[PDB]
This record gives structure tokens, sequence and C-alpha cells, in this order.
């Protein structure tokens, strides 16, 4: 019986959090999760698909927030901290990119945070 | 810097170039190498105003933003002969057609 | 990975500044791995940027409305120098000194819509010069064709 | 230096350096070609089909040629007016430069 929705609480607190982190905008007004909105397709980019063996975007992950595949506010981290994680792997240090996803890696930390402050 | 001139006479225009910091004589002397007629035979006029010897050619006006490659100034140019002075006359050039209504 | 003109998928970071000293709209084209045109944002006259690229990346800069060559560095390819002690590669772009009749053709173009060419009171051959508009992929078959020839 | 003049269709004389002149690739074959008497170039060009106001646009486009060709000075524009155009274009074509 895992058919099973997570209690609207948890959906309204991981959409809370992945909603800061997509709005969020650096000092000069740039929407910093703009490109980790949607991967690059197999054919735009094949050297992405053959170095990072799991691909995740921020579509993927709200997703995974209506489709209650993540089933904690932890698994909802694993995932952001993936998207990032990917990011920098193929960018490396240096790229705007690399640099974007610290940003969002932090911003998703501190939202988590202000969450954990709500409830205790 | 440089200054990009059309020293003008008549129907005769020279192309030359001369710093900034050069004087109106020096710019008699390139125009003696090329017409044969020594500076105290010449006039040299920005417009109607006759340029003074002693000058800079920045002095007279003709500086790196107003006497360019692409679009050098204009130097008026009399000859005195002796008692003789003619007056500064310059030819125009011809006039390009009316912009054909395709180009407009 | 295949023609002489393409990038190198060297996975090794290098920071270039991109600079137009150039009174036009710098298109910078970068190429793919198969040396394929890909279009980057564009620069406005006398704006320079710090952008990230890697070692042995492929760019030339074209005017972004008319697609007019530029030059970079005094030549027509940039692919960044070795990257010492964290140094940005400066990329340097200006216009190149295009021949009168480029520079006419270029003029007349902005001034006649394509279909009014052929109404102009010129010489026959000059509609098709008008007609021959600057295009990256002829160039690159005439820089291609240049090393190609210079392999000997 | 050595000056070359040019004369345009009106009658208009126009005196430039020789080098800046061999900037077109016709004017350049004019004046390697014999001249008078014993001289082996030319150092005069007449053009029955180039007007004034053509001709010395094509000298200032000579002297600007020259000064930016291979230079580290930014390079400014070749300004061209709407009305000379396409009377430059055919001079420019003619000229082979
Ligand atoms: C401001 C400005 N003014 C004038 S020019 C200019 C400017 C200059 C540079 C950049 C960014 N830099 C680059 O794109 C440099 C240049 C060249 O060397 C190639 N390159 C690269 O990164 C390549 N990377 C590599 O070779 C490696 F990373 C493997 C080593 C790619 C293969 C193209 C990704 C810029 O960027 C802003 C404008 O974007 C440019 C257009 O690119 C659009 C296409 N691209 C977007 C990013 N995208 C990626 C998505 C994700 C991603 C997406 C969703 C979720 C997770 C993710 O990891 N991750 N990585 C990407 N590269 C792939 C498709 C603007």
């Amino acid at each position: 019986e895992k058919l099973s929705p997570n209690p609207p609480k948890l959906t309204k607190q991981m959409n809370a959090i992945i909603d800061t982190v997509i709005n969020y905008k650096d000092s000069s007004g740039r929407q910093l999760s703009e490109v980790f909105i949607q991967l690059p397709s197999r054919k735009e980019l094949p050297e992405y698909y053959e170095l990072i063996r799991k691909p995740v975007d921020f579509k993927k992950i709200k997703e995974r927030i209506r489709n209650h595949k993540y089933r904690s506010l932890g698994d909802l981290e694993k995932d952001v901290m993936l998207l990032c994680h990917n990011a920098q792997t193929f960018n490396l240090e240096g790229s705007q990119i690399y640099e974007d996803s610290i940003v969002l890696q932090s911003v998703f930390k501190s939202a988590r945070q202000k969450i954990a402050k709500e409830e205790e | 810097m440089d200054v990009f001139l059309m020293i003008r006479r008549h129907k005769t225009t020279i192309f030359t170039d001369a710093k900034e910091s050069s004087t109106v004589f020096e710019l008699k002397r390139i125009v003696e190498g090329i017409l044969k007629r020594p500076p105290d035979e010449q006039r040299l006029y920005k417009d109607d105003q006759l340029l003074d010897d002693g000058k800079t050619l920045g002095e007279c006006g003709f500086t790196s933003q107003t006497a360019r490659p692409q679009a050098p100034a204009t130097v008026g140019l009399a000859f005195r002969a002796d008692d003789t002075f003619e007056a500064l006359c310059i030819e125009p050039f011809s006039s390009p057609p009316e912009l054909p209504d395709v180009m407009k | 990975p295949r023609p002489v003109l393409r990038s190198v998928n060297s996975r090794e970071p290098s920071q270039v500044i991109f600079c137009n000293r150039s009174p036009r709209v710098v298109l910078p084209v970068w190429l793919n791995f198969d040396g394929e045109p890909q279009p980057y944002p564009t620069l406005p006259p006398g704006t320079g940027r710090r952008i990230h690229s890697y070692r042995g990346h492929l760019w030339l800069f074209r005017d972004a409305g008319t697609h007019d060559g530029l030059l970079v560095n005094q030549t027509e390819l940039f692919v960044p120098s070795l990257n010492v002690d964290g140094q940005p590669i400066f990329a340097n772009i200006t216009l190149p000194v295009y021949t009168l009749k480029e520079r006419c053709l270029q003029v007349v173009r902005s001034l006649v819509k394509p279909e009014n060419y052929r109404r102009l009171d010129i010489v026959r051959s000059l509609y098709e010069d008008l007609e021959d508009h600057p295009n990256v992929q002829k160039d690159l078959e005439r820089l291609t064709q240049e090393r190609i020839a210079h392999q000997r | 230096m050595m000056y070359v003049k040019l004369i345009s269709s009106d009658g208009h004389e126009f005196i430039v350096k020789r080098e800046h002149a061999l900037t077109s690739g016709t004017i350049k074959a004019m004046l390697s070609g014999p001249g008078q008497f014993a001289e082996n170039e030319t150092n005069e060009v007449n053009f029955r089909e180039i007007p004034s106001h053509v001709l010395s646009k094509v000298c200032m486009y000579f002297t600007y040629k020259v000064r930016y060709t291979n230079s580290s000075t930014e390079i400014p524009e070749f300004p061209i007016a709407p009305e000379i155009a396409l009377e430059l274009l055919m001079a420019a074509n003619f000229l082979d430069c």
C-alpha cells in the first residue's frame, strides 16, 4: 500500500525549499538556476552523458516531489547535491556553471535550515 | 600625434600628413618639395583664416579628431609671385547624383 | 571530432577576456568538437567580459548584424595560449582593414534590401558580389583549405 | 617621398604618395608599365570615368589603408555616405582596392 502520498506538510516543505533555490537571484539580479532547469539533450551535448552517470535537472527534481519519489528532505537534498556535483564535475573549477552550482548548494542548505528552525 | 590633410588650390589637391606639434612653416616646406614654391611664396588657410608660420597645426585647429586618414582636413593654398597675390580659389569637387529610391 | 578546424575536448579550464575594440556589435563564435559554429552572447562596442573557456577551444568573431568578419589579436582565429600562473588570456577584437570594395559592398547591403540589389545602376558582376554575403562557413572553408595546402 | 598624380574625369589633380596609390591593383599595373623617353615607371594616371568626388574619396581610402594596415592602434571605420556608395563601389571594383 505504498501508493500513499507524502503528508501535505512534507510536500509543502519540499516545494518551499526548491522554489527558494529556483527563484534565487544574485546581487546583479541574475537567476542562478536558469541553466539547471533543463539538461541539454543527448544530441545537443553527448559529452555530458558520456561523463555524468546520473543526470538530473530541477525539472526532474520538481517531478520527483510531485510524484512522491522523495520520502524525506534528505532524499531531496541528495538529488540537489547530485545536480550540483554533476555540474561541477562536467564544467570544472573556474567555469560560471561550477560557481553558480556552489551558491545553489548554499541556498539549498539555508532554505533546508529555515524549515528545520520553523518545526523546532 | 599625426594629422591628415588635403592641401588644396584651384583643381590641385595634395594628400599629406604631419604631426599636430609641427608648424605651418614646416607644412610650407612639404608643399615646397612637391610644388617647388618656397614658403615665402605660399599662403595657407583654414577656411578664410590665413595661417601664421610659427603656429603649430594643433594651434590652427588640426587635431587627430578633425584631421583623420579617412576624413582629412582641408588646408587652402594661394601663391604669391613677387608683387602678385592671387585670391584664394579652391575649385569644388563634383557632386554625386540624387540618392536612388531603393537606398531611402 | 572530425574537421581540421574544431575545438579539442581538452577539459583544461582557461580564463579569457573578450574585449570589443571595434564600432560593431560583436558576435563571438565558438567552433564545437565537430567544428560546427555556435553563437555566444553579443558584445556592444567598447565592452569587455572575462569569460570561461578551455585550452584548445577555437573562436572567431563577427559583426552580429551582418556577419562581416572581424579580427582577434590581429588574426581570424582565437585559441587561448598557455594560462600561466592564473593570468587571463586577452582576446582583442577589432575591425580588419577591409578592401574598399568590401567596405562599399557592406554599406550598399546596409542601405538596399536584397530584393532591390538588381535595381541598382551598377555593372551586372556587382549584383553577385552584393549577394555573396559574409558567412562563417565559407571562411571556415577558406581557412581549412589554407591550412590543408600549407601542410603540403 | 615619391609622389604620383591621379587625374579625375573632370580634371581635378590629386597628388598622393606613390606607396599609397600602389594600394590599387589597377594603379600598380599602370605605374609599373613603361613611361616616357627613358623612364621605366609612370608617375601620372588619368581616369576618364572617375569624377573628383569619388577619386578624392579613393585617395582618403589609400591613406586609411596604409595608416591602419598591420597596426596595433585601434582601427576606426572607413565611412561612406549613402550618396557616394554606388560610384565608390564601381571605382573600387575597377581599381582593384
Ligand atoms: C557573457 C558573454 N559575453 C560574450 S561571450 C559570453 C560568454 C562566454 C562564455 C560562456 C560560458 N562558457 C562556455 O560555454 C565555454 C566557451 C567554450 O570554450 C565552450 N564552453 C563550454 O563551457 C563547453 N564546455 C566544455 O568544454 C566542458 F565543460 C567539458 C569541459 C560546452 C561544451 C559548450 C558546455 C557564456 O555562458 C553564458 C551563455 O551560455 C553560452 C551558450 O551555451 C549554451 C549551451 N550550453 C549551456 C550549458 N549547458 C550545461 C548544462 C548543465 C546542467 C543542466 C541541468 C542540470 C545540470 C547541469 O549540470 N551542465 N553543464 C552544461 N555545460 C550545456 C549547453 C557566455
